């Protein structure tokens, strides 16, 4: 009966969770309403479970994203400013559609940035793109990276088969069973 | 509290041994069982010394141990499969041991396992361990270059590469070292502008 | 029984006691509602207790990034806070990622910056790429590491892989046993 | 029952006791609330307390950053204050990374400023580093060393490997044993 | 029964009573609250204590930095102040890194300064370092001083080792013993 | 209080051993242990002599008084494994000790180990030392230059270096060391700029 | 009030002496330890005559006499490791005292310490002494140059130094400094622009 | 109000000697000791003749004296060491006083050193003094130059100098002027711009 955590959102209460679940530990989930949620696990794993917030730097941050650092709200803008905005719209809208794709299970993308070529005289740079993805174990990974690359690459004004990574894998055994509780 | 009933509910990811130290033993086959079994050792309790069996630490172990007192011994892994009774490779080739010299081996073994009854060791060919590896590396088409020398063999993997073709070569890598081992092979990939 | 910490937040008050509990000695976490956290720990242990909070730099510092120093909230702006900021969020977006990777534990991302190539009329100059990361122990990371190196490759406008370097390791023998109580 | 110290904030507290405790003198820390904590001495010892106060000239300053002077606060800025601020929160950025490393217990890095070569109409200048580090006790220095200043040589725009100065060392012989009182 | 100083602050208070315990003279503290602190002795010792009080220039003044007569306060700065300021700062930070070191109990640091290069058209001199030590009695100072020396040279944009000076010693015996009563 | 029961939960990360000096020993394998164990002593009690055993710590304090009564004996390092009886190798081609004074050796070191029941002196032959030791450094594909000199050998590794062949590097040496250790072989990787 | 109770928890940091001349002597092995056993002696009581010894101390209490009273005499370093027959280490090869005189040298050195009963004086081969300071200092790699002179030698070591080489020099010259001490071989570490 | 309880709670920090002339004398090895010492005797009280001795305030009222009735006497330092049987250094080779006169020359020692039982007048050889000077210094790789002169030697040190240089030249000084005195050899260290 210790707490561990208190204040989480919803989001980082269920994450952390899962991780303490793993790991063979008990957890529960408390509702105090307004204040958010509270995580308690059991005095014989408490020391353990400490351990493992630790190590996997728990509670979860929140998602960045470029368009947060230039907001709408901002009386002026920029070209500098505008051009960024749309870009991590592009990304935001790549990983929307990456995921529908079939037997992918979760999906990220990058692409580079342009801040001053133009500013300097000079023309804009060749596009990188990079990608990760998660797949349903068994499947095929060596095959269906070549999608992802053919569709990336006609997804943008300038690329090649050069310039765009793709990193993948599956995932790991899902854990369906329950931690169980301390022997007394 | 029977061991068996304070595992998982999927008790078939275990498999326990009765050690003839008293110690009753966990086999593991994966590291994410093996912390399983090692938290619930802690967590919950069981009247007799225990221990949680991972193939690749008590490879480890013993492969201490064994320099130490049978240093410039020449041998690949430990196959632990079945428990009982698992294989020792050795290099068929630079190993020059008698026979009698062999059975002290193996019983020398047999203490440092106190689970296992017995000890297969056998002896295996330096040549096909190599050929094997090369084989399998060219046959995904990675480009390479081979090092012979006296003691081991080395296979460099330098250049750019192809998302594609660096996927296959880790599969490969990985697969040769789990049977094999890399005390004889070793495999070099390096990333590299040109 | 005595006072060691007070007034922690969350985070910190779980971090020390961590340390403490790794080095063998035990730690009440106290809720002082609004006061925050207070870290207790019995006398006998006390001495020890302050000689590694000395040693770890305890409490820990909050984390330091480059936005958060070039606010949004300023009525002007100029191109070298603006590219600053943009960079502060890439580094940022870059280790959400390395951290979904298999086996990734936790990783850290640095990327140099320009702060005045054109406002010299200069050119800009190659992107440098750093980073550090812990693997679940057992992980071949001498192979691994070419995952990390491949995907930041083409992560980024103009980097190489003489400009990028990775240093990295796995974790600990993870503490799962109490530290027990004293002698008495 | 002297007194030694008064009005120490938490921080100070500690680690003027830590020392105290080190040289085999007991110390008393007192809580006074509002006005901050209090450290106490038996007579016996108030002699050599003085002495090592002195010694090591306690209690502890705070810490200086170079930020610290030019706050975001004003209602104008400059290159030359702008530029500074930027380089401090690197400096404090790249400190939280070395101190991630496997084995290292503390770490300070510092990097060469730069106030006034546009100004001059000149080039920039090459950036040096320097750092200090802490390792666990029974660590392989020698070998270590090389992981920082490889790590430091790609994490900024132009340096080198002569151009980047590490010393370093390890903990002492933890104190793990209470002074004692004095007979009597 | 003597009065000897009255209205001093904490630190000033603790630093005239070690110099009096070392000369072999017993002194009250006493708390006064808002009025600070006074310092009395007796009335046998009185006359030496006076004698001491001249020879060390007691009470002792507060420590004098460069940025304390060039404040943030000022409604308009000037690129002669602000430079100043920085340096000030860095001196400050470079002394706070050399007391981590080991073996060293404590230390100073001074860097020359450039109030008028540019102003008159002129390229920047190189920069000058001198630094003081103090180590823990029995240390190898001969060997040590290297250290120092090697990490100032690369912690700032242009210096070497013939125009950075260290001198050092370590500290004396201990006054761990009370002076002693009057005889009466 | 009993010790066994005074140390951690996972008794078997502990060695605990008898000195014939009425001192309790207690044999960590790890300075994380061995903190832990020193921790025990401190925070709870015990009515008895006990005391700590590191093997790198042992390994030193004996060295430091060997080279007191014995300067100038070739040796390499003690191997702890079975504390009961740890192994000295000793340079087989450097020293010429005769049978009778490697005896009165032992029985030095005897003294000085008061958990020991017995020392096995063992003599190893420089050559093989040497051999593993670059064998295994050009088998990771390593650039290097040998240096042989009267009573040693250093291994130099300059140049700028690949992240990768730089933790391949530190492995091994680790490992060497750990093994022979380094009073004959001396490995020195210098990250340079060409 | 046992002075063992009074020392510290860990009472096998200190060892305690009874010195002829009826003063406790508390011999430590280190710094640390010394002024703790002082404070001990300025914070509590015991009614008896004592005294912490340190090791370097000792050695240059005695050498301050030695050289009034031995002028010329060409020694090296007092080894104090077993209180009670600490090890003085005299030139071989500079000395010319009879039998005899060495006799008295030792009586002299007896009374210098109350507590020791006998004093070992062995004489050193200079050579010896000159040989491990060029070999360990060669085997790391360094640059220097010897400096051979009457009485003495000195290894000079300048130009700019990379980080790691600088960690290495001293730990080899602080080790070597320990054993035989700065009054044959001195270093002199020169850190410089080139 | 014995003196001995009267000084610090170390009392083996002084000597305290009964002088024939009813004088109890309080002999400190260090100028804060004197302090120490003169306030006790300022601040406290004892019914009796009491002075303070300090090596070198003894070396110096001496040599004023001896200068006054024995001028040109060629000498280097009193040794005081064992208070009752202080040594003095007298030069050997400049010297042609005859044995009685020595013996003169003792007597009045005696009486300037009320505490003092005997003077051990001893002569020393001129050449090992600037021998021992020089080679000292040259140890160290220290720049000099030797100026040799009717009645002393000067050693001179000019230039720009390294803070490493300076700091061992220093200790080199101290030391030799400690324990020879500076009447015959003189050092003038000069730090200049080359």
């Amino acid at each position: 009966d210790k707490d561990l955590l208190k204040g989480l959102d919803q989001e980082q209460a269920n994450e952390v969770i899962a991780v303490l679940q793993m790991h063979n530990i008990e957890a529960n989930k408390i509702d105090s309403g307004k204040l958010g949620y509270s995580i308690t696990v059991a005095e014989p794993d408490f020391t353990a479970a400490v351990y493992w917030i630790k190590t996997y730097q728990l509670p979860p941050r929140p998602r960045v994203e470029i368009a947060q650092m230039f907001p709408a709200d901002s009386l002026v803008s920029s070209p500098r400013a505008e051009k960024a905005r749309l870009y991590s719209a592009i990304e935001q809208r790549l990983e929307q559609s990456l995921q529908t794709m079939e037997g992918v299970l979760s999906a990220r993308v990058h692409i580079s940035y342009d801040i001053d070529a133009g500013e300097n005289g000079r023309p804009p740079k060749p596009v990188h793109l990079s990608a990760l993805a998660v797949y349903e174990r068994g499947s095929p990974l060596a095959h269906q990276i070549s999608d992802i690359k053919r569709f990336l690459k006609n997804s943008f004004a300038d690329v090649d088969y050069d310039n765009i990574s793709v990193v993948l894998s599956e995932r790991s055994d899902a854990q369906l069973q329950a931690p169980g509780t301390p022997v007394k | 509290a029977e061991l068996d009933s304070l595992l998982g509910q999927e008790k078939e990811r275990f498999q326990v041994l009765p050690g003839r130290d008293k110690m009753l033993y966990v086999a593991a086959q994966n590291e994410r069982d093996t912390l399983w079994a090692r938290q619930v050792l802690a967590r919950g309790d069981y009247d007799k010394n225990a221990r949680v069996i991972n193939e690749n630490e008590e490879n480890k172990r013993i492969s201490i141990w064994l320099d130490t007192y049978y240093p410039q011994l020449a041998y690949y892994r430990i196959h632990f499969d079945e428990p009982r009774k698992p294989v020792f490779w050795l290099s068929r080739q630079r190993n020059t041991m008698s026979k009698k010299e062999l059975e002290v081996l193996s019983q020398k073994l047999r203490a440092l396992m106190p689970y296992a009854d017995s000890v297969n060791i056998t002896l295996m060919d330096d040549v096909t361990a190599a050929g094997q590896a090369e084989a399998g590396l060219k046959q995904q088409a990675l480009p390479y270059s081979r090092r012979n020398h006296k003691g081991g063999v080395t296979f460099v993997i330098q250049g750019a590469l192809d998302d594609v073709e660096i996927l296959r070569a880790r599969q490969f890598v990985d697969s040769y070292y789990r049977t094999w081992g890399g005390r004889y092979v070793q495999f070099a990939i390096e990333l590299k502008d040109d």
